[PDB]
Protein backbone atom coordinates (compact mmCIF):
# COMPACT_ATOMS: atom_id res chain seq x y z
CA UNK A 1 0.00 0.00 0.00
CA UNK A 2 2.76 2.45 0.95
CA UNK A 3 5.07 1.88 -2.02
CA UNK A 4 8.03 0.85 0.11
CA UNK A 5 10.95 -0.89 -1.57
CA UNK A 6 11.33 -4.41 -0.15
CA UNK A 7 8.71 -3.71 2.48
CA UNK A 8 9.44 -5.36 5.85
CA UNK A 9 5.73 -5.13 6.74
CA UNK A 10 3.19 -7.89 6.14
CA UNK A 11 -0.56 -7.50 6.53
CA UNK A 12 -0.43 -10.70 8.57
CA UNK A 13 2.41 -13.12 9.16
CA UNK A 14 1.73 -15.88 6.60
CA UNK A 15 0.40 -19.18 7.89
CA UNK A 16 1.70 -21.09 4.85
CA UNK A 17 4.60 -20.44 2.48
CA UNK A 18 4.99 -22.59 -0.66
CA UNK A 19 2.21 -24.87 0.56
CA UNK A 20 3.77 -25.64 3.96
CA UNK A 21 3.09 -24.09 7.35
CA UNK A 22 5.81 -21.75 8.57
CA UNK A 23 7.72 -23.16 11.52
CA UNK A 24 7.35 -21.28 14.81
CA UNK A 25 10.07 -21.38 17.48
CA UNK A 26 9.85 -19.77 20.90
CA UNK A 27 12.64 -17.38 21.80
CA UNK A 28 13.84 -19.61 24.64
CA UNK A 29 14.25 -22.62 22.34
CA UNK A 30 15.97 -20.52 19.67
CA UNK A 31 18.39 -19.19 22.30
CA UNK A 32 19.50 -22.72 23.24
CA UNK A 33 19.61 -24.02 19.65
CA UNK A 34 23.00 -25.33 18.55
CA UNK A 35 21.77 -26.32 15.06
CA UNK A 36 20.74 -22.74 14.27
CA UNK A 37 22.57 -22.81 10.92
CA UNK A 38 20.32 -25.57 9.56
CA UNK A 39 17.15 -23.85 10.80
CA UNK A 40 17.78 -20.42 9.26
CA UNK A 41 18.10 -21.93 5.77
CA UNK A 42 14.39 -22.81 5.77
CA UNK A 43 12.98 -19.82 7.66
CA UNK A 44 11.01 -19.60 10.88
CA UNK A 45 8.84 -17.39 13.09
CA UNK A 46 10.05 -16.23 16.51
CA UNK A 47 7.45 -15.77 19.25
CA UNK A 48 6.97 -15.95 23.05
CA UNK A 49 8.79 -12.63 23.41
CA UNK A 50 8.30 -8.90 22.98
CA UNK B 1 88.98 -69.83 54.48
CA UNK B 2 89.38 -73.46 55.57
CA UNK B 3 91.41 -73.02 58.77
CA UNK B 4 90.81 -69.45 60.01
CA UNK B 5 86.99 -69.51 59.78
CA UNK B 6 85.03 -71.44 62.41
CA UNK B 7 81.29 -70.97 61.79
CA UNK B 8 79.25 -70.11 58.70
CA UNK B 9 75.75 -68.72 58.15
CA UNK B 10 73.56 -69.65 55.18
CA UNK B 11 70.41 -68.01 53.82
CA UNK B 12 68.18 -68.58 50.82
CA UNK B 13 69.48 -66.90 47.68
CA UNK B 14 68.04 -63.37 47.40
CA UNK B 15 65.76 -62.99 44.40
CA UNK B 16 67.25 -59.60 43.51
CA UNK B 17 70.50 -61.19 42.33
CA UNK B 18 70.61 -62.40 38.74
CA UNK B 19 73.43 -64.08 36.77
CA UNK B 20 74.77 -62.32 33.71
CA UNK B 21 73.67 -65.20 31.48
CA UNK B 22 70.00 -64.61 32.36
CA UNK B 23 69.96 -60.95 31.34
CA UNK B 24 66.87 -61.46 29.17
CA UNK B 25 64.78 -62.01 32.31
CA UNK B 26 65.30 -58.28 32.95
CA UNK B 27 63.58 -57.30 29.69
CA UNK B 28 60.38 -55.39 30.44
CA UNK B 29 57.91 -53.07 28.74
CA UNK B 30 56.74 -49.59 29.75
CA UNK B 31 53.93 -47.68 28.02
CA UNK B 32 53.86 -43.90 27.67
CA UNK B 33 50.61 -42.24 26.53
CA UNK B 34 50.56 -40.43 23.21
CA UNK B 35 52.01 -36.92 23.17
CA UNK B 36 49.02 -35.67 21.16
CA UNK B 37 46.89 -35.89 24.31
CA UNK B 38 45.98 -32.54 25.89
CA UNK B 39 45.05 -32.42 29.58
CA UNK B 40 42.40 -29.84 30.48
CA UNK B 41 43.15 -27.38 33.29
CA UNK B 42 39.89 -25.42 32.87
CA UNK B 43 36.75 -26.19 34.89
CA UNK B 44 33.37 -26.74 33.29
CA UNK B 45 30.76 -23.97 33.55
CA UNK B 46 27.08 -24.91 33.80
CA UNK B 47 24.44 -22.50 32.50
CA UNK B 48 20.93 -22.26 31.11
CA UNK B 49 19.23 -19.66 28.92
CA UNK B 50 15.68 -20.28 30.17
Amino acid sequence: RFGFRDSPFCTSLPRTIMGNDVRRISYNVFSMMEDIDDVISEGFILYDAY
Amino acid sequence: SKMNVSYRLYIKTPACLLPLSDYMRAQHDYVSPSSSRVYIKDPAVVYTRS
